[PDB]
């Protein structure tokens, strides 16, 4: 909570943007403007991974006190990070969830904003920054150490019965003196079973990023309707359970309905220009519904593809045959929904939801918003992360990336939306440039068995995969087509690997990889699992992103890494 | 009519339950292929039609035309009573039995037909007309004659526009229309009797039948054999001026330069 922080926050600080993302702009282009709403002169920092961290603050070494954390934390007992903080206060507001209790605990500059449903690791710091074996931190039979030292009492300190700590067992003896270390094991080691089952096992994250920051600022008389819309960004980048999973999805249409159904600036006075008071609706999270035709999304659907094998021409067959219960045109069905005609485009969701029925694609419909500027237009409200990543462009100039950054910054302003389009330029053609090596590898059959898993790798780059998050995504779309579809349950579902060349940057073998299908809260090992070959021999290898699932190699040490990776 | 009680009865009694080659007949799944391909051309053949009712020979020739509609109102009947979900957005086929250049003559106008030619070159494509609208010139108000009618006048100055309008106007508007390309006829140096007159007919196809023909190339038609609609009619000289006019149902192609084996695979 800062009611009572907030009202600390005059002082000078730096509001760093936390590391690539979409709801940090979401989250913190909000906070330029209570900054000069206070009257606060502000600071914003690009980050891409712990590199960023210190190059830059190393330039800005003051004392400045009040510091954020949030898309971070899950990196350092971070005084160790920066030792130059004595005082200097840190804020959480990190969705990162498994994070060390070093920076929970030794509590001097860190904030918990913690309600949570684990009661796990209570003495955890008690122990493991406690304990240690054949150790120093003690007495001993020289006239040099006869002092009242650092007297941990602990596994830290003696083992010969001068040690006022460590009331756990037995001092004088258990059976003997030095079954000290063999019960110091046992309790460090009996709950490591949980402990190192925890961040060695898999990774996944948290929450929002201005939800708090909604209802932070919920006290203040702030019916600043733009910005739920600027909220809902952060939601559905990864509420979405088509993504990430939620289950507040679900939930939620509870809660923000118990905000907007509630939540009524004007009962009598809403239907006019500017941003009219905006509204839930139950829609889809379809692969861009609304502003082309349906022949773009018929085959640009995982949900429909997933089911119903639409890079092939049966697909089609059954399509159009499909379409004979609408009993759609075909001309229609080729030009944008919008630029249908009408009775059309307005009456045709109302029977999907219902003739869908039988097709085995049923949940394509969910629940969504929709709103406004003025009357050139009708945006939606799911039909806007995806034009963001087009702006999100690997170009090697050395100056876009950091830039374009900015530009995205620049981009959720109403003033500011003749760029917004550029990303629709860029967005569809990479969308079907998704298929232009798939139907090479589905009858290819580029697939790996690879032992306990499913794998891919590719070796020809894409100018548009230089860009890494797409990498995960046709990872996302091929398995359903051949792996997921000719099987049975027990010959289709494991999990995948998805390589990316980079045929420009000298050659380092970039890679992400994901669960099987219907396996969603089955967490992904992978937040650990590239570590087994890693922790075994290791190669040149990087954990230098914020991310948990992201590495880099080599050229060529990546097989025999694989081959130790088989596990 | 009164026949035609029974032929609707008939119709509908095979198009979706007579069938041969071990159930799900075509025609039960042609019809929404035809469909879903907003193609608009469902074919028979004469075989499968003899082989349901052989009576369906010699009440159809006194006009062809009869049986041709009383098949295309079926199927109207069967498409939106199943399908009025693209009732928004017909003709027939039938295509087996030769008959030979020179040998259709002054007996075999207007009757059940099946009969070859080849191409040559001709003209470009056109539109044509159904429907009759003309009336506003007095009160011209909303009449709407119940038909798309082909040649009909009754010409009153009693018409529901307060009974009015002897006198005339015309639309220009509302309008259907059918395109259509002409041909020329030929026919093969393969069958040929010796020399004969060189063959070269009116012959005639329709909007849908349209924009593939090729010069000195072929197609089976299945035609049908009438006149032109007025040749020459005066008292005259000492002849008619008369030619005559054959129009296509189905076109079945002669060449099939592309792939030639149908259902060799051997």
């Amino acid at each position: 909570l800062r009611n009572d922080f907030y009202r600390q926050l005059v002082g000078k600080r730096i509001l760093i943007v936390v590391n690539y993302d979409i709801d940090a702009i979401c989250a913190s282009r909000i906070l330029q403007a209570l900054f000069k709403y206070d009257h606060m002169l502000y600071t914003v920092v690009p980050i891409m991974g712990v590199t960023g961290l210190k190059r830059a603050y190393g330039e800005h070494q003051g004392d400045v006190k009040y510091v954020v954390l949030v898309n971070c934390g899950g990196c350092v007992d971070i005084v160790e990070l920066l030792q130059p903080s004595d005082d200097v206060t840190f804020f959480i507001c990190d969705s990162h969830r498994p994070l060390d209790v070093c920076n929970i605990y030794s509590d001097r500059q860190v904030c918990i904003l913690g309600d949570a449903s684990l009661e796990e690791n209570i003495p955890a710091f008690e122990t493991i920054f406690y304990d240690s074996e054949g150790e120093d931190e003690d007495e001993d039979e020289s006239s040099d150490t006869e002092q009242q030292h650092d007297d941990s009492g602990a596994g830290e300190s003696d083992q010969e019965d001068q040690a006022p700590r460590s009331r756990k067992l037995s001092r004088l003896e258990r059976h003997e003196q030095r079954i000290l270390k063999q019960r110091a094991r046992r309790q460090w080691e009996s709950e490591r079973d949980r402990i190192m089952f925890e961040y060695t096992q898999f990774s996944y994250y948290g929450r929002s990023a201005a939800l708090m920051v909604f209802e932070l600022a919920w006290k203040l008389s702030k019916d600043n309707m733009d910005l739920l819309w600027w909220a809902i960004v952060g939601i559905t980048e990864q509420l979405l359970l088509g993504k990430i999973e939620s289950g507040a999805y679900t939930l939620e249409l509870e809660q923000i309905q118990s905000h907007v159904s509630r939540l009524t600036n004007k009962t009598n006075d809403q239907n006019t220009m500017s941003a009219s008071k905006i509204t839930f609706e139950n829609d889809l999270h379809l692969v861009l519904y609304r502003h082309w035709p349906v022949t773009e999304s018929m085959r640009y659907s995982r949900y429909s593809s997933c089911q119903l094998k639409l890079w092939t021409l049966r697909g089609e067959k059954r399509l159009h045959e499909l379409l004979l219960e609408m009993g759609l045109p075909l001309v229609h069905a080729r030009q944008t929904y919008g630029a249908m005609d009408l009775v059309l485009r307005k009456e045709f969701f109302s029977m999907v939801e219902r003739l869908a029925e039988k097709y085995d694609i049923a949940d394509i419909v969910y629940g969504t918003f929709t709103l406004s500027y003025g009357y050139r237009s009708r945006y939606a409200a799911a039909d806007y992360v995806y034009a963001l990543l087009a702006i999100m462009e690997s170009v090697k100039k050395h100056k876009t990336p950091e830039d374009c950054f900015l530009e995205a910054s620049d981009a959720l302003s109403r003033q500011h939306k003749q760029l917004l389009s550029a990303g629709i330029d860029q967005a569809k053609l990479l969308h079907a440039a998704v298929f232009r090596q798939v139907q090479s590898s589905l009858e290819a059959r580029q697939v790996h068995s690879a032992g306990s898993f499913f794998y891919y790798v590719l070796q020809e780059e894409h100018a548009f995969f230089s860009y890494p998050y797409a990498l995960g995504l046709l990872a996302r779309f091929l398995l359903r087509g051949h792996v997921a579809t000719s099987r049975a349950r027990q010959a289709s579902d494991l999990p995948l690997i998805a390589s990316c060349p980079l045929n420009a940057s000298e050659g380092m073998c970039l890679l992400v990889g994901i669960v099987p299908v219907r396996e969603d809260s089955p967490r992904n090992f992978f937040g650990k699992a590239f570590e087994q070959a890693a922790q075994k021999s290791g190669v040149a290898l990087l954990q230098d992103f914020f991310e948990p699932a992201v590495v880099q190699l080599r050229q060529s040490d990546l097989t025999r890494f694989l081959d130790s990776l088989t596990v | 009519l009164g026949p035609r009680t029974e032929i609707a009865n008939r119709f509908q009694s095979f198009l979706r339950t007579f069938v041969d080659e071990r159930g799900a007949y075509t025609y039960r799944d042609r019809i929404r292929r035809m469909c879903e391909q907003n193609m608009s051309s469902f074919v028979v053949s004469y075989t499968d039609l003899a082989n349901k009712e052989h009576v369906l020979a010699y009440f159809l020739p006194e006009a062809p035309f009869q049986m041709l509609e009383i098949f295309d109102k079926v199927a109207k009947d069967m498409v939106l009573s199943i399908f009025p979900t693209y009732e928004r957005v017909i003709h027939v086929r039938i295509s087996p039995l030769i008959e030979e250049l020179r040998t259709f003559r002054k007996l075999h106008l207007n009757q059940l037909v099946r009969t070859l030619g080849v191409v040559t070159a001709t003209t470009g494509v056109l539109p044509q007309l159904s429907v009759i609208k003309y009336d506003c010139v007095k009160c011209g108000y909303v009449l709407g004659p119940f038909v798309q009618s082909q040649n009909t006048e009754i010409k009153p100055g009693s018409c529901p526009e307060c009974q009015s309008t002897g006198p005339f106007s015309i639309n220009m508007e509302q309008t259907l229309y059918r395109n259509y390309q002409k041909i020329t006829l030929q026919e093969s140096p393969g069958r040929i009797p010796a020399g004969r007159i060189p063959r070269s007919k009116d012959v005639i196809l329709l909007a849908d039948l349209c924009d593939q023909c090729k010069p000195g190339d072929e197609l089976e038609v299945t035609g049908i054999y009438t006149n032109n609609y007025d040749g020459s009619l005066n008292t005259d000289q000492g002849f008619p001026v008369f030619a005559t006019v054959i129009i296509a149902n189905h076109v079945v192609v002669k060449d099939s330069k592309q792939v030639v084996q149908s259902l060799t695979d051997e």
